RNA sequence: UCUGGGUCGGGGUUUCGUACGUAGCAGAGCAGCUCCCUCGCUGCGAUCUAUUGAAAGUCAGCCCUCGACACAAGGGUUUGU
RNA sequence: CAUGGUAAUCCUGCUCAGUACGAGAGGAACCGCAGGUUCAGACAUUUGGUGUAUGUGCUUGGCUGAGGAGCCAAUGGGGCGA
RNA sequence: CGAUCGCACGCCCCCCGUGGCGGCGACGACCCAUUCGAACGUCUGCCCUAUCAACUUUCGAUGGUAGUCGCCGUGCCUACCAU
RNA sequence: AACUGCGAAUGGCUCAUUAAAUCAGUUAUGGUUCCUUUGGUCGCUCGCCACUUGGAUAACUGUGGUAAUUCUAGA
């Protein structure tokens, strides 16, 4: 019930099987029984020997998303705040735009008299 | 609710700041009194006399 | 089955034991080696001295006790598990043709 | 605190091994070993984290034609570790020491065994990786 | 080992001190930005799910 | 004996490493047939791919069979307070 | 069970303890703990060795008309191997 | 094939009445030219030594052909040739 | 404070390397590149946002890790 390792061969070793390879080069290697560690001494390439797990899966032998935005208060303006200003649609918003019509009319007519 | 944790919603320290942004928040359609439905923090330190900061919108 | 392991599988090896047979009653599982060979009877007595090392009257709690085949180079511990690495074979094919 | 467990010797006297250290001699030939008794007939061995003393055969002529005391920090016979690990490494290699198991060099090539660099704190500090 | 726990729809991150293990295994083995629950931290973390957003090693 | 032990067979385990045959518009190329064909169609060709973790062995001192087959109340020499 | 044989040995580290002692420098021991050396008696789970299971691939020369399957070369050679 | 920024601010008002127009710049650019250059080349010129007389050419040495690479010309590099 | 832009390839020092090499004078690039300055070009193309489109991160608030650095994470 140690940490499970894995081979040359891909496959499962138990504790207590095989053998550690530490190399020159701090590469660390665990191989599960003498056929597995004589053929990567060997250099052979696990993907071209037929029962290593790696030709298997070469060969293929054998086989969220959401966006939520929440609603924050920010200084100044509270939730309730912020409600209520984006609330201002019922002829309100139109209230608005129709009191600044006529502040730029009477700003222009100003504009006007001044000038002349 | 976790003690302090899931409660007391704290507020963020600025609003948005391009005139895109202020439409999206508040649901304005096209030019109905965007440069006063832009959010004024307010200072209010004790050792001077409180007024209210408005952000330079862009865009 | 250990309370680390809790796998459905008994002491005996994939396989089991070679040169005796399947242990099927009660066993005793002793720490090191046994003289005698395979199924040699072996008289198991009290001790003639009073335990009072640390080595002695200390909790052995296992972790895991290894049940791959000795047979070989066995490195798989449950036939379930070997069926489960090593996928449908050849035989199991054709039987499952016959079955159908 | 704890003693360090029997390992599997596999380096007599008379092998030369690696020398791993930055101190300028490239191999290391045992003559003895420390803390060996003996036996008849038995040739002295070694594992890793033991001391020896060696002579340098290739090196710098300082170094050449003389004693040392080393410690062998990396073997080619594999060895138990307690664990059911069989662990053994690509070559042997041994450091440079004095008497009181400070490093003569300043750096080491290659990982350092375990049972070396916990049983020599000088050792484990210039050793690059710990296998 | 601590636990710098965040609540973004409210914010009002705080740091929780656990040290029995039994709390931590069901975070251990597991990466980040994956989700857990939370119910191994007492009764007063059911109905809990929290994704493990980072952390930061025995040396910083 | 509420049977027994054998011999084959089966299953398990395990060892090696993917069988023969067949198929392929896989294949360095080369050689024959062109009313053809409009890029052909016939071969030779180590090797490759699929069938195929296949094939083969496995107690003789491995494990379990309750399948098949016959065989087992047989023989000889002795032994008494 | 008469009788005969007979077996275990030594060292290091931690702690004791920077302690006793000592002006200082230096510097112990008992208990306890963890391991080694030499020896002994075993054992094969593991690692290694062997390997003619002449088990299974590969391969040289020859031979059975070829394929397939094999064999001979005093164990043909070699890899892996219960 | 300008979604940029500043400065004083003004003209047209028929259609109207809120829009359309204007100057001075700053920043920005694909490309061209210039400036600063840079890089590689042309010709000629260097101390002692023959107790250094033959070097280079397998591994580019000299040249050709076609390419690769490089900002570009070029054995700079590759393949095939010539020696 | 931070993002963006530019500069940091200048200057300064030393003379180890270097013998057709560097370098001096001469000439060429019709065989190349060139920030910046300055001058040209920016309605030259027929082809339901344009009264101006989208997203993120700094800075900033707050929770930290590390003995340590012009180290940085999550929110
Ligand atoms: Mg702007
Ligand atoms: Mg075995
Ligand atoms: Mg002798
Ligand atoms: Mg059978
Ligand atoms: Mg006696
Ligand atoms: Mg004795
Ligand atoms: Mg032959
Ligand atoms: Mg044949
Ligand atoms: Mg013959
Ligand atoms: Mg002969
Ligand atoms: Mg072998
Ligand atoms: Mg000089």
């Amino acid at each position: 019930m140690k940490v499970e390792l894995c081979s040359f061969s891909g496959y499962k070793i138990y504790p207590g099987h095989g053998r550690r390879y530490a190399r020159t080069d701090g590469k660390v290697f665990q191989f599960l029984n003498a056929k597995c560690e004589s053929a990567f001494l060997s250099k052979r390439n696990p993907r071209q020997i037929n029962w290593t797990v790696l030709y298997r899966r070469k060969h293929k032998k054998g086989q969220t998303r959401r966006a939520v935005k929440f609603q924050r208060a920010i200084t100044g303006a509270s939730l309730a705040d912020i409600m209520a200003k984006r609330n201002q649609k019922p002829e309100v918003r139109k209230a608005q735009r129709e009191q600044a019509i006529r502040a730029a009319k009477e700003a222009k007519k100003a504009k006007q008299a001044s000038k002349k | 609710d976790i003690p302090g944790l899931t409660d007391t919603t704290v507020p963020r320290r600025l609003g948005p700041k391009r005139a895109s942004r202020i439409r999206k928040l508040f649901n304005l359609s096209k030019e109905d009194d965007v440069r006063q439905y832009v959010v004024r923090k307010p200072l209010n330190k004790e050792g001077k006399k409180p007024r209210t900061k408005a952000p330079k919108i862009q865009r | 089955s250990t309370d680390y392991d809790l796998s459905d599988k008994s002491i005996n090896p994939l396989g089991g034991f070679v040169h005796y047979g399947e242990v099927t009653n009660d066993f005793v599982m002793l720490k090191g080696c046994v003289v005698g060979t395979k199924k040699r009877v072996l008289t198991l007595r009290k001790s003639l001295l009073v335990q009072t090392k640390r080595r002695a009257l200390e909790k052995i709690d296992l972790k895991f006790i290894d049940t791959t085949s000795k047979f070989g180079h066995g490195r798989f511990q449950t036939m379930e598990e070997k069926k489960a690495f090593m996928g449908p074979l050849k035989k199991d094919r054709i039987a499952k043709e016959e079955g159908a | 605190s704890g003693a360090k467990f029997r390992i599997s010797l596999g380096l007599p006297v008379g092998a030369v091994i690696n020398c791993a250290d930055n101190t300028g001699a490239k191999n290391l030939y045992i003559i003895s070993v420390k803390g060996i008794k003996g036996r008849l007939n038995r040739l002295p061995a070694a594992g890793v984290g033991d001391m020896v003393m060696a002579t340098v055969k290739k090196g710098k002529p300082e170094l050449r034609k003389k004693v040392h005391p080393a410690v062998v920090i990396r073997q080619r016979k594999s060895y138990r570790r307690k664990d059911g690990v069989f662990l053994y490494f690509e070559d042997n290699a041994g450091v440079i020491v004095n008497n009181k198991g400070e490093m003569k060099g300043s750096a080491i090539t290659g990982p350092v065994a375990k049972e070396c660099a916990d049983l020599w704190p000088r050792i484990a500090s210039n050793a690059g990786s710990i296998a | 080992m601590k636990l710098n726990i965040s609540f973004p729809a409210t914010g009002c991150q705080k740091l929780i001190e656990v040290d029995d293990e039994r709390k931590l295994r069901t975070f251990y083995e597991k990466r980040m930005a994956t989700e857990v629950a939370a119910d191994a931290l007492g009764e007063e973390w059911k109905g809990y799910v929290v994704r493990i957003s980072g952390g930061n090693d025995k040396q910083g």
